[PDB]
RNA sequence: GGAUUUUUGGAGCAUCGACCUGGUAUUGCAGUACCUCCAGGAACGGUGC
């Protein structure tokens, strides 16, 4: 077994990719997670269609954008 | 109470939303990311847990296509955003 | 006894069998239609029976409006600018009224959106070739005096005053 | 006097059998996340091991491996093995 | 509590009544039972598909999250709840 | 909290209309307070002509919006 | 404070999400912004889909209305109680 | 027969549709009295005949001896008393 | 802190509510709850490409509105 | 008052309603999704992709 919120806690400092509902995606090292699926990363960059669009550096994500998150 | 308060100061100073607590410490521009594909840039000077902000001298730039779209966008003084439009908050921007 | 803002303002207004919004002002005897303008266009239909209203004009912008009802008058004249004022105009009742020529339905093919209408129980159906000259004026008129137009009826109306 | 099968015991039968199940997601019916169950949380948020989405439309599937499908996305879970 | 629009639902039982689903829907049927969340289940519906193809479907169940509208017959109009 | 009235659909054969227009059909082997479903033999209708089996099929309460009875329930 | 009950069983106008306005007497109404509408009227607009054509409202009186508040938008006044 | 408030109107034509029908009948009662229900049913136990519900006895009277065979539709109607009393005049 | 109770303390402001629908409420906010329900009197309500209404009286849900504009002369220390 | 049903966001084709012409049987008492069928024309409109 594998709850969600200890594989979010253990994520923690690890790039991880989340690919919001739509179609963008944020790659960078998960920095805080909290128990309402709220993210914040550091030295994020933001891609668009598979592609590199740009980098945003510290960024934070709400629960109901992100659709999901994969490590990488 | 004193306790739930203290819970919530940690909270917003050590979880997620700690760079919205950078907002309010050195009074440093966020950008904000709407639903209408609207990024707000600007100071924010109140938050809360529902993410809800309260800007001060924010600029707003958007796409509107009327050829090639421009890149329209306006200034306002004091504003407030709730939290369930907000989709991504940048603490450190480019420009 | 004038027609004002508060003969329709405490006039009852509510739903129709046709369900719509119709406000009643039976037995009135208003001689003339003026300050109608207070319903904010929160009304489909106007009845004005038992009224003594010689000529049917003084209309406001009413775009909301689909339904007239004059039935039970005294219109002898008929107003001309009836088409900019009601632009959603569909049903038109003007029984039991006082037109003898038929020069008086000429303003009356104004209205493009026009589909129903009676002029039942008047002098102007009494003379010769009426239908004929109303289906030729109005050619948007479908419904005329409880009867579908025909399509002999319109040869006859192309055919006649040429 | 009937018994009724909980979706979260048929959540916890498919993580504890390892079943590459498939979940679409809401208001898009192209893109479908298929992959191993490991666990899932009470508000229906799943964590997936080599996981693949694969689009309807394109007929295209890229891997992107151990996610974290939450629960306001999630419509219909198949079992494809 | 409960609210006066979810009791004139729950009074609107066993009448005549269309429910409105979120993908512009309309399904006409009488109300068997209702909830207090806005589950509306009818018998004899008539689903419209948002296109006008009117199917006679047999126990229906909408639920709240999609319920857009709910037109209750005339006769619950003079309820004492809405006064 | 409280759960719906599914006890009526309980093991009969029905069919269910998902968001963005996706529909399946099975039999309901149980119910939950957040209206999700659990279909068994569930046969999921695409816009063409041909059916998939799904076997056991979990549906969610946000995507499900009407569930008609194929039988007399 | 009631500022919800003050405007009750008035002749108001709800915009709905879609685009649609129901006119209608609210007479009862919740925590959860549903309204009952007594003798509800929904008017939704049409596309043109032309250079010509012009904009136009296909308006349908339903009755009794029970409209929940996840397609309510705006309420406005319309008309007083008769 | 009862002078009732309701009036049945028969023998009119049926190839119209329900909506066109009742907005006719609306608009031929309303010149003899306030029109406060319209029943027009089309089924076929009672096909090309309508009801309408009048506020006052009078009305109803003044419609049955003035449309006495009218030509509606290019069909002569039979305007009648009702045998049984409306709903609404019942209720009120 | 919420920020409900900040936006509760607001009366006969002249401020404009863009809801999410493309539509755009400037108006005097006369009344505001705990739910963000915006009841405001004299308002003018501009749609999406559409000709700014005035209504007499308008009330906004909470979950319907997107943001909110408030005028230069108006503290936020104070409402905190 | 932040975790699926309300409030801190999923953001050329098919169908239906009409318009106009002819034959056809029902003359009948009721609170309504829609009600007889066939053939011919259409240069009418809404919704989803």
């Amino acid at each position: 077994p594998l709850n969600p919120k200890p594989f979010l806690n253990g994520l923690t400092g690890k790039p991880v990719m989340v690919k919001l509902k739509w179609g963008m995606e944020y790659k960078g090292y998960l920095v805080s997670v909290d128990g309402y699926m709220n993210m914040q990363l550091a030295n994020t960059e933001e891609y668009i269609d598979g592609a590199l669009s740009g980098h945003l550096g510290e960024v934070l994500i709400r629960c109901n954008n992100v659709l999901y998150i994969r490590g990488v | 109470p004193e306790e739930l308060q203290k819970r919530e100061e940690e909270e917003f100073n050590t979880g997620p939303l700690s760079v919205l607590t950078q907002s309010v410490k050195n009074n440093t521009q966020v950008l904000i990311n709407c639903r209408n594909n609207k990024k707000l840039l600007g100071r924010v000077k109140a938050f809360d847990r529902h993410c809800n902000m309260v800007l001060e001298n924010v600029k707003e730039m958007w796409t509107e296509v009327p050829s090639k779209p421009v890149n329209k966008d306006r200034y306002i003084s004091k504003m407030f955003l709730r939290g369930d439009s907000v989709i991504v908050v940048l603490r450190n921007p480019l420009i | 006894v004038k027609l004002t803002a508060e003969l329709i303002e405490q006039a009852a207004q509510y739903t129709n069998a046709v369900r719509d919004r119709e406000l009643d002002l039976r037995g009135y005897k208003i001689p003339v239609i003026e300050n109608l303008g207070a319903t904010l266009d929160q009304f489909d239909a106007i009845d004005f029976s038992d009224n003594e209203i010689r000529k049917l004009d003084g209309f406001p912008l009413l775009r909301r409006l689909k339904t007239l009802l004059v039935n039970n008058n005294r219109i002898c004249r008929i107003g001309e600018g009836l088409d900019q004022a009601l632009p959603c105009l569909t049903e038109l009742i003007l029984t039991n009224n006082s037109l003898v020529e038929l020069g008086d339905l000429d303003p009356l093919a104004s209205l493009k959106s026009l589909t129903y209408l009676s002029i039942l129980r008047n002098p102007v159906t009494n003379k010769k070739h009426y239908r004929l000259y109303v289906i030729y004026k109005v050619p948007q008129v479908r419904v005329l005096d409880f009867q579908k137009v025909k399509l002999k009826e319109r040869q006859e109306a192309e055919k006649m005053f040429k | 006097q009937k018994v009724m099968v909980q979706p979260i015991n048929l959540i916890f039968r498919y993580l504890q059998n390892r079943s590459r199940i498939q979940v679409w997601l809401y208001e898009q019916v192209n893109m479908r996340i298929e992959g191993c169950i490991i666990g899932f949380d009470e508000y229906m948020n799943l964590v997936l091991d080599d996981a693949e989405e694969i689009h309807s439309k394109t007929k295209s599937r890229k891997q992107l491996g151990r996610i974290m499908l939450k629960g306001d996305n999630i419509t219909l879970l198949q079992s494809v093995s | 509590s409960i609210g006066v629009p979810i009791k004139v639902l729950h009074e609107a039982e066993g009448h005549i009544v269309t429910c409105e689903t979120n993908t512009g829907e309309v399904y006409r049927g009488k109300l068997i039972e209702a909830e207090d969340n806005m589950n509306c289940q009818m018998s004899n519906i008539t689903v419209t598909y948002r296109d006008g193809r009117v199917a006679q479907l047999e126990q229906v169940y909408i639920r709240g999250s999609k319920i857009r509208f709910l037109i209750l017959p005339d006769m619950l109009k003079n309820a004492p709840m809405l006064k | 909290a409280h759960p719906p009235e599914l006890k009526k659909f309980m093991d009969k054969k029905l069919s269910l209309k998902l968001n963005g227009g996706r529909h399946v059909q099975g039999i309901l082997r149980g119910f939950d307070p957040f209206m999700n479903l659990v279909i068994d033999e569930c046969v999921e209708m695409a816009t063409s002509g041909q059916q998939n089996n799904i076997g056991m099929v979990v549906i969610r309460g946000n995507s499900i919006i009407m569930l008609e009875a194929l039988e007399r329930v | 404070s009631s500022k919800m009950l003050q405007h009750i069983d008035y002749r108001m106008r709800c915009i709905l999400q879609d685009g649609r306005i129901f006119i209608g007497t609210f007479k009862a109404f919740d925590k959860h912004m549903n309204l009952i509408l007594c003798d509800c009227d929904e008017f939704r607009k049409i596309k043109p889909k032309n250079s010509k054509q012009a904009e136009r409202e296909e308006k349908r009186v339903l009755g009794l209305v029970l409209l929940r508040g996840e397609n309510l938008v705006s309420m406005t006044v319309e008309g007083p109680p008769p | 027969i009862r002078p009732n408030h309701t009036i049945y109107i028969n023998n009119m034509n049926d190839k119209i549709k329900k909506e066109e029908l009742k907005r006719s009948l609306y608009a031929l009662f309303s010149q003899f009295g306030h029109v406060v229900d319209i029943v027009a049913l089309k089924t076929m136990k009672m096909r090309g005949q309508a009801f309408v519900i009048f506020k006052e006895l009078g009305s109803s009277t003044n419609a049955l001896r003035q449309l006495q065979g009218f030509p509606f539709y290019g069909k002569p109607m039979r305007i009648q008393y009702a045998k049984t009393d409306s709903d609404i005049i019942s209720k009120m | 802190m919420k920020l409900v109770r900040f936006l509760m303390k607001l009366s006969h402001e002249t401020v404009t509510i863009e809801l999410k629908n493309g539509t755009q409420v400037h108006g005097t906010i006369t009344g505001v709850d705990v739910s963000m329900n915006t009841h405001l009197k004299a308002v003018k309500m501009t749609l999406k490409n559409r000709e700014p209404v005035q209504l007499e009286t308008l009330s906004i849900r909470g979950n319907n509105i997107r943001y909110f504009i408030l005028p230069d002369s108006l503290p936020l220390d104070t409402l905190l």
